[PDB]
């Protein structure tokens, strides 16, 4: 009885055939919304977090707060579940689309069903189903997050075909031993609100920092302890072609802004960053040591 | 109904190294502190006999000659594993329900199979690594045949004519002996060939007074191994000479316990010589010769009978042996089954 | 784990092996030549249109390897040759060497001899004498071994000849090539090895029991070089002699019928017909291996 | 280079030593690893340090 | 449930019989295997075997090194493991005398493929590398089988000797004048953006600092010269978008007091190297900064 | 040398009153930073109080606290203090000091102390010209709001008259958070800010060049069509004024620009970030205890 | 029986081909027994086989 | 380099050793031609071979 375990139950009675489809996921990651003990299967899995109008960002941000929990052993009307300790090795399962390689960093991401059918699901049971997150290697995961944000930047201008031709290519990732079509956040023309909520956060600093920062560069420039500020003011021109005596040699600056309103422009500058921050970084949930043959199970040391 | 008649499972064979006739080629010994040693050696000394010179010829002074053998080292390793699922039903029994006990009795036999599948493998690996070594000490027959033919003439380091004459037999013996049973099959020509092998084999330095001995005092020497398809022929053509016999094989490995005086020398300067206490008395007595040199002193006093085959070749009762029994169903290629390129 | 320690207690050799009984032959005993285009992929014709006409005539593919892939291609090599869809016989090989039209075949092909056209046994050479050892195998002021004519095959015996730059492993190593393909002829041209191969007689055969054996993968169609260990080692008797074995061959179908119609001794004899000739067979495997089954 | 000065002072064991190709022919072809032939008596053995 | 059951001290595995022994105890049947004491039953350190090409075994044969994986666009090998010493020919920080020294050791054709692959791509070097751990118990052969550490102290089996970690002297530097009682080892890569090509610039850097903020502040000291270059490249080359002036990542930590200078000896050539002693491994992912 | 000891004993030279020892028993399992990590530290090294200075700068306490080694108090038998050092990634009990509701599951960060409404700091330990100032453990969102304002305070002062500087500091010093009010003791413009204030303004500048023109025009196009409660507020934050199709579609170059932008938001956004430590699981109903895991 | 022992793995394409080579050589040589040779030692060997 | 591992295992004699300047001071003065001081317990002494 040395091992700690999280028990689970089933409201619906399982079919005997259904019990064997959990035994194919003995090592699969089974994220849990909150650490507990007894847990109903409705609480189990990512399926309870499914949303309609809400976009992909809601599924991912809640996943960061979820307590990842490896499957242990099915036992009749129960589900053993152990939450890994930091720094110990564990045999996880490569349910992810891309085959693992030894030593790769890993970070959990929500599953992304695409266009043409392939693998679908096995554990349907009364509306609710046991969806599982992908376990993509980290360097690929940075590429995935970059696509969904940029594909939403074009959501405003679907009307022209040349934009649609580009999003069609960004949709098709091309990496080792794999090709996939990451689903377009755009649907029913207008973008889902969670992406539009995030896309503004990039456009804020892309625009709000294009005026507010001009005042604070000139004052710090007097020190020149690092000398870079003399050139840093010319970094703000936002141009490619060389200037041709049009005389915009110095940046435009805000004019006679109210001292209270001036604080509000900065106070709101960072609250946008607090919303955007969730996509900026990916914790390394696992670090594989040596992949097992058949690219199924793989021993990994837990991290985080 | 879909009836299912009773299931079957194969019974394991019990191979052993000492029971095998390949063991006759080895003087097996146990030595628990083997991991520490780096290299072994055995120095030799040979002074040459000489004959009187005639008038008008240069004479020959006595010529001391000494040489030192070394010892190669190799290891072996067999993985085996138990699933943590089945492993945890071992010590961690639950409630004493009749269903729960079955997983305990099964897991306890999962370990007995996991060990004896490897414990049986450990014996076969000594059969395999030892035969693998002999192949590195097994020059092709036409090379050894040239030696016995012109060894006697070249008392000096070989002359440029002698080296050319040695090369001449390398080819003439290669074009005819390259295949045997595929070609000529005279019952006497095979016996005339195989009896020539035992004359070409130099004796091992240590001698065994009693181990591996035919009943009624016949002294066993030599051994050979082959695939069953070749031995199936040899049992027929030479049946007049082959006879079964209960060889007196040693019952247990020998041992090489360290002397207490060696324990100081192992630390003082990282070297050891066997039976160091024995050498001290022989210097004070002044006697040169010693009764034994450790390796023949390494135990193996026990002996047990077991049936074997032998042949009368040159009055040398060579052991016969077949390795088909120990390589069946194994996923490794049989070391005796090889191949030969011809340009 | 286990830690055995073998000890060479024998003064002279205490063990020996003699080849005995064939049961089968993996080799196709074929004729199709080695495709140098798969052995030296990087080589290309300078003119653009010419290469389009060459590969179309040879039938060889012209892959567009990426600059990344070419670098690993030149080092570890690869099994670039596609496996045949069906192989009733087995692995094929047939390395090619251009030679003189006026080769003295009567003094050469009738008996075993060096493919280089100048015999280069190292056992005949004085051990540890690199200067003399490299002279007899290359410099032609000295009389040749075996036949004493200085060189039957000037385009092969010479250092730097087309056979030497194309098949010596060090001259090949300077060129880009796929190491995994196995050329049987290369063993006769390893100047940086064969010149150092010479030793005292007993030490020579001891090295013959180690480095002399070559690996060949057993599941692939054509032969490929492989890492030693997992595959069974293959000793070559010719390495000790450096002299290749002649086989039966006929200039024309007519002379071939006389051999097939003859008795057991018919393969051993050689015959000629004006400018046509028939090489004899030194090892009567042809009658033996098929009849012996 | 081993310790050849020891071997002729250390007590040994007389053994039969049949083998092919003379004895100088075998040791002279370096079939053994270390060796130390000399055609006279050896002055160098009585020293100890 | 029993009051004695909570009275019990936490279970001692060493007092208990081995799992292989226990099944044999039920049958009372001796086996040839010595089950009395399983090896590696006590090591907190985690490890995994790495097959390696024979041409890169050098320097690693001495215990204590750094195996960083290198992804490649070739389909085979897909991941050529790289020694940190092999990377020294590439780093600009190495002295031309020190660079010429080890470069002669890397005459193997398999080592030649590594330099060809770092240069051909447009991607930055840090993206293609991945820290794994440290050498111990080299197998040596045509395909070396290193037992690289994942998280823990390097040492010989049965604890007989604690392997030191080796680091070249040119790549090591000390920001602090007075060592603390503890100092983490942060592996660091800093580009110096310029013109025709972006050279690297490796610097392993032990430091008492632990927090990420203060760690990257001192990193802005001597590396500010690249900071003037990374900005100057931006105004110089529109459309071109250089990124990451440098990268920091944790590698482990050391007792500081045990550190002292040393030198490796391989292929006759000597090479002075800083010598961490009890270097516990604690892997850390690359962290970008400008 | 032995690796720094897991268990630390702290012993006080000054004699302690019974009123003091009773406060320590309720203080058990509080986070007590230490600098030396010696096996037997003096109480002078104990706490943050010795680093106080006449400037009383809240900024310098932030960076000095990051060099501290957090420890959890345990077993306050007699005069001895058992400051166990938690291992990374294991569960540990935690006891609050600063009055914050602590919603379950939020990230925690050690923070320099503030003050509530009494301003007395009452029930604090005074001990002969010395005090035990334990830094607050705070929820992560509070750690952002307490720091993002602090970065602004050095910026706004750069261009304003001194009478207008105090007017902004008077407002920014107070921070409401989860009903309860809070206020920052003695904010101080200093060189400790200037070393950080400059790199922030430098990070503000590099992001202005990294952005593609479509990324900045995305809102100005959005205002032309869509309307929303968020979009109306954004126009108040931006200058009012100063389909034609995008000027250049280069997706391989567009995505590469985004990767450099993430380097900035892993940097510039991190300037207000403090490294997370404890991770709450189940808050106690008294909000005086909570299990926690993971360290900085 | 002649080739079963070597092929511990599922048969190789070279192995399958040498398997086919025996199918032709054996089918003709053994196509008829008493119609061809009636040697006593041959039939006694063929039957025990 | 000597053979310090022999001294670390071989039994010795209990000889009193008073002398000037502490003892660690002697290690810093190189008063002895060779020494191998170390602080913590040394695993290396068990490396018998």
């Amino acid at each position: 009885a040395m091992e700690a375990n999280i028990f689970c139950t089933f409201d619906h009675k399982l079919s005997i055939a259904d019990v064997g489809k959990l035994t194919k996921l003995v090592a699969a990651v089974v994220p849990i919304p909150q650490r507990l003990h007894l847990i109903k299967h409705y609480q189990l899995g990512l399926h309870q977090f499914v949303d309609h109008t809400r976009g992909y960002v809601r599924l991912r941000g809640l996943l960061r707060n979820m307590t990842l929990t490896l499957m242990r052993r099915v036992e009749g009307n129960q589900i053993l579940l152990h939450v890994p300790t930091h720094g110990l090795l564990y045999t996880v399962l490569n349910t992810g689309p891309v085959t693992w390689e030894k030593g790769d960093a890993l970070c959990v991401l929500p599953p992304l069903f695409h266009g043409p059918l392939a693998r679908e699901n096995l554990l349907t049971l009364g509306q609710w189903e046991l969806v599982l997150p992908w376990i993509v290697p980290m360097p690929l995961a940075l590429e995935i997050n970059q696509r969904l944000l940029i594909m939403g930047l074009f959501s405003l201008d679907r009307s022209y075909e040349e934009v649609k031709a580009a999003v069609q290519q960004l949709q098709t990732i091309t990496f080792r031993d794999a090709t996939f079509t990451i689903p377009d956040p755009v649907i029913d023309q207008h973008l889902l609100i969670d992406m539009k909520t995030a896309c503004l956060s990039m456009s804020m600093v892309a625009n709000l920092a294009s005026e507010l920062t001009m005042t604070y560069v000139r004052k710090l420039a007097l020190e020149d302890s690092s000398m870079l500020l003399v050139k840093c003011q010319e970094l703000l021109m936002r141009l490619d072609r060389e200037r041709s005596v049009g005389e915009p040699r110095t940046p435009a600056r805000p004019q006679h802004v109210s001292p209270d309103d001036e604080i509000a422009r900065l106070s709101a500058l960072f609250v946008m960053l607090r919303q955007l921050d969730d996509l900026i970084r990916e914790q390394v949930v696992f670090t594989v040591c040596d992949v097992s043959p058949d690219n199924k199970s793989a021993t990994c040391i837990f991290k985080g | 109904f879909e009836a299912i008649f009773g299931t079957f499972c194969n019974r394991l064979e019990w191979v052993y190294f000492l029971t095998s006739g390949l063991a006759a080629a080895a003087h097996a010994i146990k030595f628990h502190d083997l991991n520490k040693l780096t290299t072994g050696k055995m120095l030799f000394h040979v002074q040459v006999p000489r004959v009187a010179s005639g008038a008008g010829l240069p004479t020959s002074r006595q010529t001391t000659i000494m040489v030192t053998k070394y010892s190669e080292k190799s290891p072996i390793t067999i993985p085996f594993e138990l699933s943590a699922a089945c492993l945890t039903y071992l010590r961690e029994t639950f409630e004493g329900t009749i269903l729960d006990k079955i997983l305990n009795v099964e897991a306890m036999h999962t370990v007995l199979r996991a060990l004896k599948n490897t414990a049986d493998a450990m014996e076969r690996g000594l059969i395999h690594s030892f035969l693998q070594t002999l192949l590195r000490k097994a020059p092709p027959y036409f090379v050894v045949q040239t030696l016995v033919e012109n060894a006697t003439l070249a008392r000096q380091a070989l002359n440029r004519i002698q080296r050319s004459n040695i090369l001449q037999s390398f080819k003439a013996k290669m074009l005819a002996t390259l295949f045997l049973l595929n070609r000529t099959r005279d019952r006497d020509y095979v016996l005339k060939f195989l009896t020539r092998l035992a004359e070409a084999a130099t004796d091992s330095i240590l001698d065994n007074p009693t181990t591996y001995t035919t009943s009624s005092g016949a002294k066993i020497s030599g051994v050979m191994v082959s695939t069953a398809n070749v031995m199936q022929i040899i049992m027929s053509l030479l049946s007049s000479h082959i006879t079964k016999e209960t060889v007196s094989a040693p019952a247990t490995y020998g041992n090489f316990v360290l002397s207490p005086e060696n324990a100081v020398t192992a630390i003082s300067y990282h070297s050891i010589l066997a039976d160091f206490n024995s050498y001290k008395a022989h210097l004070t007595s002044g006697q040169p010769h010693l009764p034994n040199d450790s390796l023949s002193q390494a135990g193996a006093h026990s002996l047990t009978p077991l049936s074997m085959d032998v042949i009368r070749l040159g009055e040398k009762t060579v052991i016969m042996e077949n390795l088909r029994r120990v390589y069946k169903n194994t996923d490794t290629k049989d070391p005796l089954e090889r191949n030969v390129d011809l340009t | 784990t286990q830690n055995i320690n073998t000890v060479d207690m024998g003064l002279g050799y205490t063990s020996n092996t003699c080849v005995a009984y064939v049961n089968r032959v993996r080799t196709d005993m074929g004729v199709r030549v080695q495709d140098l285009f798969r052995v030296f992929p990087m080589n290309v014709y300078r003119h653009d249109e010419v290469d389009r006409w060459i590969r179309h005539a040879a039938g060889v593919e012209r892959p567009q390897l990426l600059d990344t892939e070419t670098i690993s291609m030149l080092t570890f090599g690869s099994m670039s040759e596609r496996n045949a869809a069906a192989t009733v016989h087995g692995q094929k090989a047939a390395c090619e060497l251009i030679l003189t039209p006026v080769t003295m075949d009567v003094n050469y092909f009738k008996i075993p001899n060096n493919p280089r056209g100048r015999a280069s046994c190292m056992l005949a050479v004085d051990p540890y004498d690199t200067e003399a050892a490299t002279k007899a195998i290359y410099d032609h002021r000295e009389a040749d071994a075996q036949t004493f004519a200085a060189t039957h095959n000037p385009w092969a015996s010479q250092a730097g000849c087309l056979s030497d730059v194309l098949y010596n492993t060090r001259h090949r190593e300077r060129l880009g090539y796929n190491s995994k393909f196995y050329s049987p002829c290369a063993q006769y041209f390893n100047t940086e090895e064969i010149i150092a191969a010479n030793k005292t007689l007993f030490k020579t055969i001891d090295e013959y029991l180690l480095r002399a054996k070559d690996c060949i993968r057993g599941d692939t169609d054509t032969q490929y070089v492989c890492v030693e260990g997992t595959e069974q080692l293959i000793e070559n008797p010719c390495r000790l002699t450096q002299e290749a074995l002649p086989i039966l061959s006929t200039t024309t179908l007519a002379l071939m019928e006389t051999k097939l119609k003859g008795g057991a001794g018919a393969f051993a004899t050689s015959e000629t017909h004006f400018g046509n000739y028939v090489v004899g067979e030194i090892i009567p495997l042809q009658q033996s291996m098929l009849f012996n089954s | 280079m081993e310790n050849w000065s020891a071997l002729e002072l250390l007590p040994k064991v007389g053994i039969p030593t049949d083998f092919l190709t003379h004895v100088k022919t075998s040791a002279g072809e370096e079939m053994f690893e270390a060796l130390r032939i000399y055609y006279g008596d050896d002055p160098e053995r009585y020293n100890i340090h | 449930m029993d009051a004695r059951a909570v009275a019990k001290r936490p279970r001692d595995p060493a007092d208990e019989d081995n799992e292989l022994v226990t099944a044999l105890k039920a049958k009372r049947e001796v086996n040839t295997i010595s089950v009395r004491y399983l090896y590696h039953a006590d090591h907190q350190a985690l490890t995994a075997r790495f097959f390696v090409p024979e041409g890169l075994v050098e320097f690693e044969a001495q215990p204590g090194a750094l195996l960083i994986r290198m992804e490649t666009g070739c389909d085979s090998p897909r991941h050529l493991y790289i020694s940190l010493y092999l990377l020294g020919i590439r780093a600009s920080n190495v002295s031309a005398s020190t660079r010429c020294l080890l470069e002669s050791v890397y005459t193997a054709s398999a080592a030649r493929a590594a330099l060809q692959w770092l240069d051909l791509g447009p991607h930055l070097l840090h993206r293609r590398l991945e820290t794994l751990g440290c050498v111990k118990t080299v197998s040596l052969g045509i395909t070396s089988l290193l037992t690289c550490v994942m998280r823990g102290y390097l040492y010989n089996t049965l604890k007989t000797e604690v392997f030191a970690l080796m680091i070249p002297k040119d790549m090591y530097l000390t920001w602090e004048e007075t060592r603390g009682r503890l100092q983490y080892v942060y592996l660091i890569i800093v580009y110096d953006y310029d013109g025709p090509e972006t050279r690297p610039g490796i610097y392993v850097l032990t430091s008492s600092i632990a927090h990420w903020q203060t760690l990257v502040d001192v990193a802005r000291g001597k590396f500010a010269r690249e900071r003037c270059s990374f900005v100057n490249r931006r105004i110089t080359r529109p459309r071109q978008i250089p990124l990451c002036t440098g990268v920091i990542q944790k590698l482990g930590w050391c007792l500081a007091d045990d550190i002292h200078t040393s030198f490796l000896v391989h292929k006759e050539l000597k090479l002075s190297v800083v010598r961490l002693d009890n270097f516990s491994v604690e892997l850390g992912d690359f962290r970008e900064f400008v």
